[PDB]
């Protein structure tokens, strides 16, 4: 169908968070078969392999911000990809890696679309500057390249020259916010971004928080929708092999609920899945679990509701 | 047809893993859940675990829960076994096998029909060696006896196996193999293979062709009286 | 960890009539176990699934009954290209335990071996050891003793021995024991008698010779 | 300066545990997670266990899991690790160090820089005793020789 | 557990040029790992943080390279205070494995042992014991051996050897194999020689006494 065609972006990257190991995050949730798991429903699955992403060995860090260069040119290398597999009429399915990747990620999309929305599913902001950081970690700093309220607040960082800001403060929704910075909540409360934490899920609900999420995004305009998603906002009872593990997240059934509504839009036009670190894994049995918790996410973006499906013809000949 | 390709037959000494490909061919995966089973040679069988293929629920048998690891490898359909801190009770050919997934959807299995065909690992500290092969082939003419037999002594090889031929094969009347009876002095085993001539052969000489593959190394014996 | 106890140990058949096997459980299974052929030196093949039913390509004589603790496994019509190690197996129970091992051979008769003892070679007195080997050979069944003797003195602990599979051609069976000494030890004593005890012999067969003599 | 102050020294023989204060001082806490790596003497040294400062998460190594217990006492920055059923396997310098948190606020560090000084265990059950020296310290005409040695 | 292997296992340079050390990864580390200083009888000290960039108070000649399986540590200007066990380290992978041990020596050249046996004192004879100390001293390299003889037997396992470390002042070496007995069997023998094989000597040096000589 228009939904469920599928361009399937592997990033076996890791240089824009500390703990290596989640370069292994397409290599497991591949040999997890996410693609056959997509094949029994009327999915379009190609694969685009992975990408060689080159190592920089010069990759001079900025004043706090560590490894600038390689992830600039591993976003810009996945812009391209991204923009190319739109170009296909496909919907851009990413995954990694990190949050560094959901930058060309949006560029690639918005190359494509400039008119799209992002939900920002993380227990995080992720909004921090170079100058707002506490880490320098460009995973806790992607949203930040991609506002375009930021341009000038944003330094002349060294491989994000091609970066262009596409999405505006009213263009994004954060769900899952239990792990904000005060230099994060103060840009949060200055541009007055659409946001849901766990404060208002744990008043509203999650069908009442889904509600005024697709109010607020498509109830003005349908417009391309980019799901960029991180495995944390869920809580580590069922992911506790992901890069920052904190406590008091969403539960599996509120992801499965988000991701079922978000297909029951149809205009899902590019998932994101990151920090997927197996080995951060304490047992197998917590790599297992996160492991299946992100596949039944993505089948739940893809069609896979929790009250069936079926192909539409007869059954009882 | 429904197979397992197992691969490979492995030893270590008592480090790391022999985690095994179990390469599944010819019918679907995600509906049928993968097995293994250790069997120690001449001794029973001992189901040691048991993936569902999706939603790899692990159920790892007794006395190792704990040292073996077990993973889906489901782009293309193998499977995978580990072991850890491994041991010389690990001398066991193990066959991978499924039992069929007890979810909702899979079709009903119970008795291990892919059948993988098994991996040789023995859990093992010796080292690789050739065979010191101390025979006796004589004219038979010992004593007196008219039907005197002859047989070579495969000692002190590593690994498995020798293979030995009377005569580059030619000899096949009364070739009985003693199997590799292991030496608990080195883990090297012992061997012979024997052959019954007769008296009336005493111009020939018998040559058992030792030939130790996994050391690369060939043997060719006789032995005659003693005036 | 229902223990399975196959009623027969081991069996012999000269090929003919009903070989019937069993196996019993420790709790009620009621149809839930299986039947293999593992071959010697082979992968193990179904032969019932669920206590019948005659799995996938089995050729005509190999029913079983049970329901719910001890069951059978008929041989019916031997055939025997099916001499092989028979397995009943529980299954709907965890851990799944397997039988014991139903080991089917051949019922020729009781035969003697043939027994030669050999010295070591002075290649093996070059290596600084010494490994005798007594045969057996060709005979029936296993059911032997091997009784080491340094001029004249009862020992094992130095001996390994070494069972033959059963012949295909004619049903026989081989041993060595393998009496691995030192050279030492080798030195201080000739009379090297292997005194074999089986049941086609009529007596002890004690196979001796010097160090030195052969 | 970026330190740590280990107390003490001590060996059981093959008791209790050897809970050491690994005591924390001129960097903040609650940002810098610390870890511990044994060292017998004359050998490698293992990592074996890393505790965030703040939601203690304990990432305990392998063969002991189990045995060791770690804790925090963020009120002064010391911070404590345990064994269970001690062996004559634990005869080795117990170094604490601070890999850095791997959270999100804290910074950036992977490389063990407030270095600990040592704590020496030897798990031990002999009983403390003087040396029996049994000397020759003789007047260096033993045979013949010149520069004869004594000890 | 990604294996750390060094490439140089241990290093002896006289005080000069580039002494650049080596250490490979079991996997891709990418400039994930940090150089160390373990002086010997001291806590360690950080060399490198992330494969360069040398770290906080490190003087002038300390770069290395990596990214990411093989990677190089550069003791350029050799500065003969720096003679420590250094060390590769990963971190960026749980759990975070050392590496091997880079014990830095001086290469003066090869000298020979000033080799001293040592009788039991009879204090140790009122001690009901005796140890037999052959000493080792002021030669390079460690590279020795200590054949002990009593009434001229090839023993060891009674033996246990000593080392001390490189001295700083004539970068010599000096053991002592102390070949600890019972009297009773000190008392068996008198002739205690102690074959010393080492490279500094041109032969194997036996050091002996009598028992009740010296
Ligand atoms: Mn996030």
């Amino acid at each position: 169908a228009k939904s469920r065609t599928i361009g399937i972006i592997g990033a076996p990257f890791s240089k824009g968070q500390p703990r290596g190991g989640v370069e292994e995050g397409p290599t497991v949730l591949r040999k997890a078969g996410l693609l056959e798991k997509l094949k029994e429903q009327e999915c379009d699955v190609k694969d685009y392999g992975d990408l060689p992403f080159a190592d920089i060995p010069n990759d001079s860090p900025f004043q706090i911000v560590k490894n600038p260069r390689s992830v600039g040119k591993a976003s810009e290398q996945l812009a391209g990809k991204v923009a190319e597999v739109k170009k296909n009429g496909r919907i851009s399915l990413v995954l990694g890696g990190d949050h560094s990747l959901a930058i060309g990620s949006i560029s690639g999309h918005a190359r494509v679309h400039p008119d799209l929305g992002v939900i920002w599913v993380d227990a995080h902001t992720d909004i921090n500057t170079p100058l707002t950081t506490t880490s320098g970690n460009l995973h806790g700093q992607p949203v930040s390249f991609l506002l375009k309220e930021l341009k000038g607040k944003i330094p002349d960082v060294p491989g994000f020259s091609w970066v262009t800001p596409c999405i505006s403060a009213k263009d994004i929704v954060y769900i899952g916010l239990r792990d904000v910075d005060p230099g994060e909540h103060y840009i949060l409360k200055t541009l007055g971004i659409k946001y849901f934490s766990m404060t208002e899920v744990d008043r509203l609900g999650i069908g009442k928080v889904m509600e005024e999420t697709l109010s607020y995004l498509l109830g003005r305009k349908k417009r391309p929708i980019h799901l960029s998603f991180d495995v944390d906002g869920l809580d580590p009872s069922f992911t506790p092999a992901t890069g920052t593990p904190v406590v008091g997240g969403l539960t599996y059934r509120e992801g499965l609920y988000i991701t079922e509504e978000i297909y029951k839009t149809g205009l899902l036009s590019g998932l994101d899945i990151m920090e997927v670190n197996p080995s951060l894994g304490k047992t197998p049995e917590e790599v297992t679990r996160t492991v299946n918790t992100a596949v039944a996410i993505t089948l739940a973006c893809f069609g896979l509701a929790r009250e069936g499906n079926h192909k539409p013809i007869d059954y009882l000949n | 047809e429904v197979q397992l390709v197992q691969s490979g037959a492995e030893v270590k000494k008592p480090g790391a893993s022999v985690k095994v490909s179990c390469k599944a061919s010819g019918y679907t995966f995600f509906k049928y859940g993968i097995s293994w089973v250790r069997q120690a040679p001449g001794q029973g069988l001992e189901w040691m675990g048991s993936i569902s293929p999706y939603t790899g629920e692990t159920h790892y048998a007794q006395k190792l829960q704990g040292r073996v690891t077990m993973t889906t490898d489901t782009s293309t359909s193998t499977a995978y076994m580990e072991l850890r801190s491994l041991r010389s009770d690990d001398t066991a050919v193990y066959y991978c096998a499924r039992e069929g997934a007890y979810g909702y959807r899979s079709p009903y299995q119970n008795w291990f029909d892919p059948w993988g065909q098994g991996t040789l690992v023995t859990v093992s500290s010796a080292s690789t060696k050739g065979p010191s092969v101390f025979p006796l082939a004589p004219c038979s003419r010992s004593t007196s006896e008219s039907t005197a037999a002859l047989g070579c002594l495969v000692k002190d090889y590593f690994p498995e196996p020798v293979t030995v031929s009377w005569n580059s094969g030619a000899l096949t009347s009364g070739v009985h193999t003693f199997p590799a009876v292991l030496q608990s002095s080195g883990l090297y085993s012992l061997s012979s293979v024997v052959t019954v001539p007769s008296s009336s052969l005493g111009t020939k000489t018998y040559t058992c062709n030792v030939d130790h593959k996994p050391s690369n190394t060939k043997v060719d014996k006789r032995v005659e009286s003693k005036y | 960890e229902i223990v399975m106890t196959q009623s027969p140990a081991t069996l012999s058949l000269s090929p003919g009539e009903r070989a019937t096997l069993s196996c019993r459980a420790s709790q009620s299974v009621s149809s839930y176990l299986a039947w293999y052929q593992q071959k010697p030196g082979q992968a193990p093949r179904l032969l019932i699934y669920d206590a019948s039913n005659r799995a996938t390509g089995i050729p005509a004589r190999f029913s079983g009954s049970g329901s719910g603790t001890d069951f059978t496994l008929t041989i019916s019509s031997l055939e025997p290209e099916d001499f092989a190690v028979y397995y009943c197996q529980q299954h709907s129970l965890l851990p799944r335990t397997f039988g014991g091992g139903t080991k089917v051979e051949i019922k020729r008769t009781v035969a003697a071996p043939s027994v030669f003892i050999f010295p070591p070679s002075d290649e093996q007195l070059k290596s600084g050891t010494a490994s005798v080997v007594c045969l057996l050979n060709n005979f029936y069944p296993r059911e032997a003793k091997v009784q080491w003797k340094v001029d004249n003195a009862l020992q094992s602990g130095n001996s390994q021995e070494s069972v033959t599979e059963q012949d295909s051609k004619d049903s026989t069976y081989s041993l060595s024991s393998t009496l691995t000494l030192s050279k030492a030890d080798y030195e201080k004593h000739k009379v090297y008698a292997c005194e074999v005890t089986h049941q086609g012999l009529s007596s002890p067969v004690t196979k001796s010779f010097n160090r030195g003599e052969c």
